[PDB]
């Protein structure tokens, strides 16, 4: 495999033609623009390095890596020095070992001897390179140092104490060499400047413009720790424990990015985790969560055995197993016998891996014998799998995340990077502070326009629900002018129906000087932000929730893929119609069944063709008819007629709306199982209960938003005894089905046997290859990582005329403003693993980004309380005001319990996948004290719930 | 008091109206793709019943629509 | 009323190219020193971000930390205006002031500046603002004199 991988070569790659040249007496080819550093490495011929990252660039700083040349003066810089033909270098002379000591020597000479009591002994980089040159003697008798405490005379100015505030990391300045990699990172790589170096010369220290790191911009990502050789940016967890021996590589339970790790590993401790250069979804990056974030594998409040109510006002019992299966089964069995099949369901965990989603919708289908199985991709991403599915074939991604590093514009609607997916909003941060575009069309100013170094960006700040409007107007715009392109429509695309939508679109209704209007967005920057991307080369989509999550998100993806493909946007790498998925394997998950109306591989239900394929693979007659829906069950369970559910890693309280709704719908069940790791708020409504496994105790695969299937490894032990898969053939094998199975790769060997594109998918093949895209059969082995890229997969797109429907959540005189949901950085979803761990420090508490203006009338103040009175609820929060949102509008999070956002949340989703609108809600805020009617009952029962006995 | 089924059905509709050509097909099709046994027995049930609230694009592919055994 | 001159001086240097330093030369014309609550809005409109801005701050020495006294005086202390004699000048001027080099205080504030063209007329000093040259032990009086 690389060796980019295993060894931190010294600067990044480059594209070029071949060059030849010998380093220390050996050939080697490679790239032109190619330093001596990276070829020597490439060559096996080390050279001492300390400040030459590849995560960066390179700067003649340590000049620990010079090299003697022929045909050159001196003795150059490898890290600077590009490669030329016929060239050689010699890399080992006495002069430059005598100059390497030297510099070596002035280093040390201001460097503490706290090596055999630094946390970062053999992990750090000087070290070792003070050991390679071979230093034994240091001859100055240092009287000016940082380290020093107590100078002579007294104090020494120049010691800087050092900086815990972080509590994951720690910067101890007196053991700080001024390489500077740290910078060179967070303003390379990351994207946010919050670093630099104070003073000039000795005086340069290293700083965030504050008294610490927290009061900074540094939100967190150990961008500068992974970076930092000399322990100066350390990680606690290794302070408090020892330095690790051991690594092994897996992926993050978040964010959909699937960002590859690397646990380092001390015995069974988990002391760090830490990013592989690997992956294209993250090349040695991260973001918070996944890199600290890993704490709630280890909490008190964790429950490791099962328990048994048979009442809900009851309180818990621990339980064992059996017992609890056998309840578990039994009251099933009776469920089934009584109100039939149809009674039951499931809802699978995009957070747990596609294996274990494979068996639950198998224990739904095979077992149960119903189609009444879903997941979380219902709420998030579904109207985008059927829009694509109506216009191109694919309810699937179109790129990978290196598209955008080609890319010369960026247009991103309903989505916020920074914060949903921060390593891809790094990559396109790069791609920015490089010349590329952007187009934002957010109401909310996101932090990816105030980006550092931003070259042109266009705004359009709107009003939510007016989404479709906007699009047709861009489209409006491109076919009232002539910018789109012929030849694509000719040839991928028909023609007929082209024809159709341009006389349909060309209408001056749909125009930007209409719209201005309702959708509160000017013409004339409309106009230019359309003609801006209908001119570029190359230009790329990535959308989100903004467009979706609404009672049109159907429609406005089937827009945004017209736009795609009439101005020919389509496959090539760095363009595309990018939806960004969130959850870990909603991929995966959605691909391994997980809807009520289709078998694995996007294959409807009623297809004979492949119920008589899987009937004979399983073994048992299957159901021809598509299954219920969270809400369709949730009803259904209120007026009866549904019984049971096997609630898998998802909490449907706090995490879906009308959460009055689906608390008396989750009431009136006579059993609802959970197989969660802590105790949840679905739990307070539950019968049962079974403890499941953490990403780190699990084994088996993630299919992220990009198709890519990364795998996961074991490195802890299942506390609970059993993983989630285990627990799950446990359940089945007791109500009678009867597999075998004694490791996942066996069922994802019977995946690639039933569904199409995993045929050639082996556990082997991740593991050396490092990851696949699952479109990969015999046809494409290596894998698909652009699709559409020669015809589509239908044969030809499909252009379908979207047109504005006012939305149903207008707003009136006791509902004037609007509301809208989302996310932050620190915190996920629900906070379960989140709100455990010590990210409650950018985060705490909820708060509403409301508008001064809208504000001032109320009486409103920057940490005051309010009320939310809406229609389908009230709920209390603290407030911010913030002229990032615009006026009639406001942002709130639903990150944290204690405050119930989803319950002022309504029931009116989309037309085709009935995914419900979040980001619409006619709310009314107003100031108040007292906290509410709903919390506090809400508190009472989670109490009366939450105890055991 | 609308029922959630018709306000769905009511929606599809205010779709798959602007389209070209068939436009209660595709209605028919998608109801009878999308939707389970009991639901599509109570949209036919409010079609036979001609219930207010709904429209006639819905009542024309009603006929259409995947049967309940 | 800061924060309206310094939306004058940045509106003054808008479009320009680097235009950073000029901002900042302004900005300490105006008031004497870069204070911590002008890293921010200056970040906001080149779309820096603060830190940059504390690290061109500090890393330049023309830029005040903090102001100084009424009056200031800078003393090369380079190679010509020491080869005649800025030793002894130096040591009458931070006796008669009673401050020693690099020592400020809210009267004065005398500093070094490494040079200032009058190589020739060797012991040369600024004091506020206006050059001085052929400082022998004599003319400090007179230096000192005009500034209390
Ligand atoms: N640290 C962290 N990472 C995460 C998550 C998290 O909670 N924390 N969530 C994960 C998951 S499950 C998710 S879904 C993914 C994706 O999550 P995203 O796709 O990032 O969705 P959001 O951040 O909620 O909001 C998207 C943007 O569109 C805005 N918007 C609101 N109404 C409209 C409208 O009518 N039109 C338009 N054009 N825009 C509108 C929203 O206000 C917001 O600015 O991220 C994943 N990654
Ligand atoms: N107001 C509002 N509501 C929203 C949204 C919004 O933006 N605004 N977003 C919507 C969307 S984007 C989505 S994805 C949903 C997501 O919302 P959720 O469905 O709440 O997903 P998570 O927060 O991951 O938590 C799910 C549960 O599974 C548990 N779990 C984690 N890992 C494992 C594992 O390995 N095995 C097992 N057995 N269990 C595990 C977690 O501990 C947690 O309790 O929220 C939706 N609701
Ligand atoms: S940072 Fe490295 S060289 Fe310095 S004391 Fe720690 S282990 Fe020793
Ligand atoms: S952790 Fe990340 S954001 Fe914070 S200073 Fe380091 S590189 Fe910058
Ligand atoms: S903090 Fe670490 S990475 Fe940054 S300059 Fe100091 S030693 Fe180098
Ligand atoms: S960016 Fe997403 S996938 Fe990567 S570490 Fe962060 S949460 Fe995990
Ligand atoms: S070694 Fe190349 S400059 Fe540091
Ligand atoms: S050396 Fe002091 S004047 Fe140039
Ligand atoms: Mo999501
Ligand atoms: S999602």
């Amino acid at each position: 495999p690389p060796l980019d991988w295993t060894q931190d070569m010294g600067t990044p790659k480059r594209e070029g033609a071949p060059v030849h040249l010998t380093i220390d007496g050996v050939e080697v080819t490679v790239p032109a623009g190619t330093s001596v550093l990276r070829a020597a490495a490439e060559a096996g011929i080390s050279i001492p390095k300390l400040c030459a990252t590849d995560n960066v660039e390179p700067v003649g700083s340590c000049r620990l890596c010079m090299v003697e040349i022929e045909g050159m003066r001196g003795t150059p810089t490898s890290c600077t020095t590009p490669v030329a033909p016929g060239m050689r270098v010699h890399t080992q002379t006495p002069q430059l070992q005598k100059l390497r000591r030297g510099v070596m020597e002035l280093y040390i000479s201001d460097h503490p001897l706290d090596c055999l009591t630094c946390a970062a002994n053999g992990d750090c980089e000087l070290q070792d390179m003070a050991g390679a040159v071979g230093l034994r003697e240091v001859r100055y008798q240092a009287k000016d140092t940082h380290f020093a405490r107590r100078d002579a005379t007294g104090p020494n100015p120049r010691y800087i104490p050092k900086d815990n505030s972080n509590p994951y990391f720690s910067y101890d300045p007196a053991k700080c060499i001024v390489c500077m990699r740290c910078v060179r990172a967070c303003e390379e790589v990351q994207g946010t400047f919050a670093l630099t170096v104070m003073g000039r010369g000795f005086d340069a220290r290293i700083s965030p413009a504050a008294p610490d790191f927290l009061s900074s911009d540094c939100v967190s990502c150990g961008a500068c720790v992974q970076a930092c050789p000399t322990a100066t940016l350390v990680e606690k967890s290794v302070e408090r424990i020892g330095t690790p021996e051991r690594k092994v590589v897996t992926t993050c339970a978040y964010c959909g990015v699937g960002c590859s790790f690397e646990a380092h590993m001390l015995g069974d401790q988990l002391v760090r985790m830490v990013p592989w250069k690997g992956g294209a979804a993250n090349r040695g990056h991260s973001c918070v969560k996944g890199r600290f974030a890993y704490g709630y594998a280890t909490h008190q409040d964790r429950i490791l055995k099962p328990m048994i109510r048979d009442k809900i006002t009851d309180p818990w019992r621990e339980v064992n197993w059996t017992e609890a299966l056998d309840f578990t089964a039994t009251r099933l069995r009776a469920l089934r016998d009584s109100h039939g099949a149809d009674a039951l369901g499931v809802i699978t965990s995009s957070r747990c891996t596609n294996e274990e989603t494979y068996l639950v919708q198998k224990l739904a289908r095979a077992v149960f014998g119903t189609n009444n199985t879903d997941t979380c991709a219902r709420v998030c991403h579904s109207p985008t799998g059927y829009g694509l599915k109506q216009t191109f074939g694919t309810s699937a991604g179109t790129q990978d995340f290196d598209s955008v590093e080609e890319t010369d514009l960026a247009l991103v609607i309903g989505a916020n990077p920074t914060d949903g997916h921060p390593v891809f909003a790094s990559r396109l941060r790069k791609r920015l502070r490089a010349g590329a575009k952007l187009i934002v069309v957010d109401p909310r100013r996101i932090d990816l326009l105030n980006t550092p170094h931003r070259g042109e960006a266009w705004h359009l700040q709107l009003k939510p629900g007016t989404n479709v409007a906007v699009m047709t107007a861009m489209a409006h715009v491109i076919v009232t002018e002539q910018i789109f392109d012929k030849r694509f429509i000719g040839d991928r695309c028909d023609w007929d129906e082209w024809a159709d939508y341009a006389e349909f679109v060309a209408n001056p209704e749909y125009a930007p000087e209409a719209v201005e209007s309702l959708t509160g967005v000017p013409a004339g920057l409309l106009r230019q932000a359309a003609r801006a991307y209908a001119a570029a080369p190359n230009a790329a989509i990535y959308y989100g929730l903004g467009v979706t999550e609404h009672s049109q998100g159907s429609t406005t993806v089937i827009a945004i893929a017209n736009l795609a493909m009439m101005t020919g946007n389509i496959g090539r790498p760095g363009v595309g119609v990018n939806p960004l998925r969130g959850q870990n394997n909603v991929q995966g998950s959605c691909d391994m069944g997980s809807f009520p109306h289709e078998f694995p591989g996007y294959r409807h239900v009623s297809d004979d063709a492949t119920r008589g394929l899987f009937e004979r693979t399983w073994g048992v007659t299957l159901s021809s008819e598509p299954g219920l829906r969270i809400p369709n069950m949730l009803d259904a369970a209120v007026e009866g007629r549904f019984k049971a559910l096997y609630v898998q890693g998802e909490d449907i309280l706090q995490s879906d709306p009308d959460t009055r709704h689906v608390s008396a719908g989750l009431a009136a069940m006579d059993l609802v199982i959970v197989h969660d790791l802590f105790l949840n708020e679905t739990a307070n409504y539950a019968h049962v209960f079974l403890p499941g496994s953490t990403f780190l105790e699990k084994d088996g695969t993630f299919t992220n938003a990009e198709r890519r299937i990364n795998r996961v490894r074991r490195v802890m032990a299942p506390k609970a005894g059993f993983a989630d898969w285990e627990v799950t053939q446990m359940l089945a094998n007791a109500l009678g089905a009867g597999w075998h199975y004694t490791h996942p790769s066996e069922i994802m060997a019977e995946i690639a046997a039933t569904t199409p594109g995993f045929a050639a998918v082996t556990y082997e093949m991740l593991d050396a290859r490092g990851s696949v895209q699952w479109p990969c059969n015999e046809k494409a082995p290596e894998g698909s990582p652009i699709m559409h890229v020669e015809g589509f997969v239908r044969g030809k797109g499909r252009f379908i005329r979207t047109a504005y429907l006012p939305t149903d959540e207008k707003t009136g005189p006791r509902f004037p403003l609007l509301l809208t949901t989302g996310r932050i950085l620190s915190q996920y979803n629900v906070g379960a693993q989140t709100r455990r761990t010590e990210n409650t420090v950018w985060h705490g508490e909820d708060r509403l980004e409301i508008h001064p203006t809208d504000a001032e009338t109320r009486g409103i103040r920057d940490g005051d309380w309010v009320r939310l009175a809406s229609r389908a609820g009230e709920t209390t929060l603290r407030a911010t005001v913030t002229d990032r949102v615009s006026p009639g509008v406001v942002y709130t999070t639903f990150h944290h319990p204690d405050t119930q956002a989803n319950v002022v949340t309504t029931d009116t989703s989309d037309w085709a996948t009935n995914c419900p609108e979040y980001k619409v809600t006619a709310v009314q805020v107003a100031a108040s004290n007292g906290p509410s009617d709903w919390q506090q009952d809400y508190a009472a029962q989670a109490a009366a719930a939450r105890r055991i006995e | 008091s609308d029922d959630k089924i018709i306000r769905m059905a009511n929606q599809i509709a205010a779709f798959f109206a602007v389209q070209p050509g068939d436009r209660a097909g595709p209605v028919a099709a998608h109801i009878s793709e999308n939707w389970s046994a009991p639901m599509r027995a109570a949209l036919l049930a409010h079609v036979a019943a001609q219930s207010p609230g709904l429209d006639p694009l819905v009542i024309a592919a009603a006929p259409q629509i995947r049967p309940v055994p | 009323t800061d924060t309206a001159r310094l939306r004058a001086i940045l509106a003054a240097h808008r479009g320009r190219e680097g235009a950073l330093l000029p901002i900042l030369h302004d900005v300490q014309a105006a008031f004497g020193f870069i204070p911590e609550d002008a890293y921010a809005p200056i970040a906001a409109d080149l779309g820096l971000t603060r830190a940059e801005v504390a690290g061109v701050v500090g890393f330049y020495h023309d830029f005040r930390k903090a102001p100084a006294g009424r009056h200031v005086i800078k003393l090369c202390r380079a190679e010509a205006c020491q080869a005649m004699g800025m030793d002894a000048v130096q040591a009458r001027l931070e006796s008669a002031l009673g401050l020693r080099l690099g020592d400020s205080s809210e009267a004065v504030t005398l500093e070094a500046v490494y040079c200032l063209g009058l190589c020739a007329c060797a012991p040369a000093a600024m004091v506020d603002d206006r050059l001085v040259g052929r400082l022998d032990a004599a003319a400090v009086a007179g230096i000192v004199a005009e500034l209390g």
